[PDB]
DNA sequence: CAGGATGTATATATCTGACACGTGCCTGGAGACTAGGGAGTAATCCCCTTGGCGGTTAAAACGCGGGGGACAGCGCGTACGTGCGTTTAAGCGGTGCTAGAGCTGTCTACGACCAATTGAGCGGCCTCGGCACCGGGATTCTCCAGGATGTTTACGT
DNA sequence: ACGTAAACATCCTGGAGAATCCCGGTGCCGAGGCCGCTCAATTGGTCGTAGACAGCTCTAGCACCGCTTAAACGCACGTACGCGCTGTCCCCCGCGTTTTAACCGCCAAGGGGATTACTCCCTAGTCTCCAGGCACGTGTCAGATATATACATCCTG
């Protein structure tokens, strides 16, 4: 399972983990902090998983710096 | 006859400033102020023109908010508030 | 014997009587069925229900007791299904949702 | 004191008052909920109207109803509308 | 002096009319404009008072709702002022010039 | 102009062209 | 979550916002001014 | 059997006398047939809903031909409704 | 009985079919009663439009050295048109293609 | 049989022939998925009314007319097809 | 040595074939698949007729069109040749399809 | 800045034949000829709503002037989209072949039309209070320019 | 190589309007009770649409196999894109100052609409006849393919 994040970012994920998890992804290759980055899909939280934002493989995600 | 200006100074340069911003536009060309003015006449010669047919049609010599409601509708653009 | 409103046999508060007799002298079809009133009356009390309590809320939203049309067009063009819905259609005294384009907006 | 005019303004009020007990509604917005309602109701009887007219059918029954109102509302709005209006012919069914 | 930066007040101005739900077109200009237009339609024509009213407030809608499309096209093309050339490419994608 | 055989007058003499607008 | 008093469950949860689609401003950039704001970040 | 109503022979004919050394194509006049259906319908359905405007029951010459004014654009309305009128005018001038 | 028969649309001078313009008229519930002028107005401008268009099809198709009216003629004749466009402005003819322009901007200089 | 994969069919070149009868000359990389998307959302819309339509007809197959009919629904009536 | 042609100048011979031509340009056979693998889901097991597939082709092949026809407007009123992806989404968008 | 060559088009003449065009048959739909009765047609009147009048007077339009931010043009670097040659995956077509399911004729019966009764749900008519407008003060909130602390050249050696 | 100073470069911040909070007086208009009446619910009949059911057949889906064809891939290459720099210039934001929109009141009356009597046009219904749909049968005169050439572009001194 992948998704694209908009820089472009290339995450493997799973349908249960969370945002934060998926955010933390960001933080390891592209060195941005979680807290300053905001995901679109609206936005979304750090405690809800992807599957409750009926996220699927090859999703269309949107990074804006804060 | 009221054919002087064609009143359509009426609608002055104010006016369609504040139209564009509550529209959202942030600046506005010098150039606009008679293309907004000829797209209103041309918008409103064609509903008054059904409106006024409408008014024709049911043999009464004064414009009702009833004509120019569903002259509106049946151009596209339903209008809620003065009937219907 | 007793007679009791066909809206309150149907659990309704929309009128399926008058809807029926619209639908009659409406000029829609040679007959209409017994249950064509009853859908139609819940279809548009279900309606009204959505848009009413969208706009109930922006009104609490906007500390106010009574609707005015702008709750109404704020309700509406906010949600997607329902501004579909009413694409084509200006409400009266409804202003327009407050936004405005990033661009436009400082970036820092 | 005579030319009694037929709106939607006491079911509307009703409706109103059982989603939002302590909210009222303004004259204007009034008049906006009963054309609403009004432009609705024509939106789905003809289409019901033309859709009977379709199969060479001469009676408007539930299931054009239930067919137009799933063909007009966009999404799930759609879908809980048709939800809704079985409820209320089953209601039918069970009260004769 | 004090002097706001050209730019910002336009901000303020934009939030000022959306927020608000007024007419902003004179009244007595615009019902004497619709008397004019439709004089050449029918002469010796009455109009309702609350069908001016409907006759301008529809306007003002589409005008609006005009605006909002010239101003993405403003945005598409790299700038931020409207041009005559932005509104007449709204309106022929729109289906009303051809 | 226009008209020919059994439609002798009535039509539209001149009619009005597509504009097609360019950017 | 909706609720409504009379009207118990039933409507419509969780409606969708309205998209309110931008024009072109993505918050795109140059890699190179990218690049120097991953060493920000 | 199972015959199929349609305005073939109608459109046919007026090609002919409006065109008398030509023809038209099985599908070309099928779209023309639609087209005549699709302008009948909205002729008609404006006709009724102004007929639902002042409470009338009936449908006549006149409002047919308003409806036809505010359908057809410019010039053709001036056309078509003088057109409709002299259709009518000889229609009760020989019975 | 009674004398021979003789159509209503030879009363009209029309050979569109106001008796089953009529018949639709009743059958399609417009109204609760149509009158007897309003069939013969329908023909009336069915026939006008129906005789424009095919007119301007034909002197596209003799333009075109085709004397057989084709779909493909039926666009070239519409649209060329303003006032058929503005009419029939949200239609879509099968195998119509589209009207051969270029913008101007696209065409090379001198 | 379920089908996967089958929005690959409009191929790159039958896209760009349909950008050419629209009258471009240069097409972006990433046009031939946007408008891959544009169709999908246009067959999903016209598709939903026309199987809403046959569903009311009381019959298993789509018919043509189901099809136009759900055409001149969205504003978009097509003839040729015995509308 | 070998006979070049100049980039831009073939695709008016292109645009000037494929205007002056109207059959169908996508391909029957993918078109109708796609249209059985999206229809499938609101209704298993369905079946079309021949002339419904068809009718599917040219609805979608005349929108297709028509949307390029806006698209390469906002394109070219961008001072620019080429066609972008957001060139479609300002076009659906001011249509009101996106809005 | 004028000559030459090319793969693009123009035309001509053949087949070649699916196919619009006559041509019967006849049948269902249209026309002719009666009554029957409401829907529309005239005439009257009654509010009454619409238009037009004349003083404030203050809000908004209008004109002017400095200037700064945006528009527009030109230039340079590149990557990406196009034109062209070579497979190759697959469209297209031609022909059996089966059975699902679309049409169509029949019987029936059940759901809808309609008519006379009866009552109550809803429309209009006052009526009172309270929710929203508005006035202004004090209060924070935004936004501006300005002195102030880092920074990487750009000069030097 | 290598010192310090220098214009930019931007967090920090003081102070001048702008938008809020709150408080209070006040109308004007929702919410509601009331009388009534016209219209919806009851009950009964009748009757014809539409469910079902059974059969016939249309064609939709499936397959197989050649062929040939557009698609996919790669690969030079140029040229349009996008960023940047610069130079106007023309909307901006205020500051006076002119104008007239809006208000309030008064008045005259045009006609929208409701009432009442009339009449005649549309419908229902019978009966009869014929125009259009269907199935035959075309003879074709409209559609390809085999060639003959002009020529727009990319080379040339």
């Amino acid at each position: 399972m992948q998704i694209f994040v908009k820089k472009t970012i290339t995450l493997e994920v799973e349908p249960s983990d969370t945002i934060e998890n998926v955010k933390a992804k960001i933080q390891d290759k592209e060195g941005i902090p979680p807290d300053q980055q905001r995901l679109i899909f609206k936005q979304l939280e750090d405690g809800r998983t992807l599957s409750d934002y009926n996220i699927q493989k090859e999703s269309t995600l949107h990074l804006v710096l804060r | 006859r009221k054919v002087l200006r064609d009143n359509i100074q009426g609608i002055t340069k104010p006016a369609i400033r504040r139209l564009a911003r509550r529209g959202g536009v942030k600046r506005i060309s010098g150039l606009i102020y008679e293309e907004t003015r000829g797209v209103l006449k041309v918008f409103l010669e064609n509903v008054i023109r059904d409106a006024v047919t409408y008014t024709e049609h049911a043999k009464r010599k004064t414009v009702t908010a009833m004509d120019v409601v569903y002259a509106l509708k049946r151009q596209g653009r339903t209008l809620y508030g003065f009937g219907g | 014997a007793k007679a009791k409103t066909r809206s309150s046999r149907a659990g309704l508060q929309f009128p399926v009587g008058r809807v029926h007799r619209l639908l009659r002298k409406g000029n829609y079809a040679e007959r209409v069925g017994a249950g064509a009133p009853v859908y139609l009356a819940a279809v548009l009390e279900y309606l009204t229900a959505e848009i009413l309590e969208l706009a109930g809320n922006a009104a609490r939203d906007n500390k106010k007791t009574r609707i005015i049309p702008r709750h109404l067009q704020l309700a509406v063009r906010n949600d997607e299904e329902l501004n579909k819905l009413l694409g084509r259609v200006t409400i009266a005294q409804g202003g327009v949702l407050p936004n405005i384009q990033s661009v436009l907006l400082p970036k820092c | 004191r005579k030319t009694r005019k037929e709106s939607y303004a006491i079911y509307v009020y009703k409706v109103l008052k059982q989603v939002h007990p302590d909210t009222g509604i303004s004259s204007k917005a009034m008049s906006i909920m009963n054309s609403f309602v009004n432009d609705v109701f024509e939106r789905i009887a003809g289409e019901a109207s033309r859709l009977a007219h379709y199969n060479k059918r001469s009676t408007i029954t539930s299931r054009e109803i239930q067919t137009a109102v799933r063909l007009l509302l966009p999404g799930e709005l759609a879908k809980h509308a048709v939800s809704e209006g079985t409820k209320a012919v089953t209601k039918y069914t069970s009260a004769k | 002096p004090h002097r706001y930066r050209p730019g910002t007040v336009a901000l303020r101005e934009i939030r000022r009319y959306q927020k608000s739900t007024e007419l902003l077109i004179r009244k007595l200009p615009f019902q004497r404009l619709v008397r004019e237009i439709a004089q050449d339609f029918k002469t010796d024509l009455r109009f309702q008072r609350s069908a001016v009213m409907a006759l301008q407030e529809a306007s003002e809608a589409y005008l609006v709702a005009l605006f909002e499309d010239t101003n993405l096209c403003a945005i598409h093309a790299k700038r931020v002022t409207i041009m005559p050339k932005d509104i007449q490419l709204a309106r022929r994608i729109r289906g009303e010039r051809a | 102009l226009r008209g020919g055989l059994g439609w002798e007058s009535s039509l539209r003499q001149r009619p009005m062209p597509r504009l097609t607008f360019q950017a | 979550l909706r609720g409504g008093l009379g009207w118990e469950s039933s409507l419509r949860q969780r409606p969708m916002p309205r998209l309110t689609f931008q024009a072109g401003d993505p918050y795109y950039i140059s890699k190179r001014k990218r690049d120097e704001w991953l060493a920000r970040w």
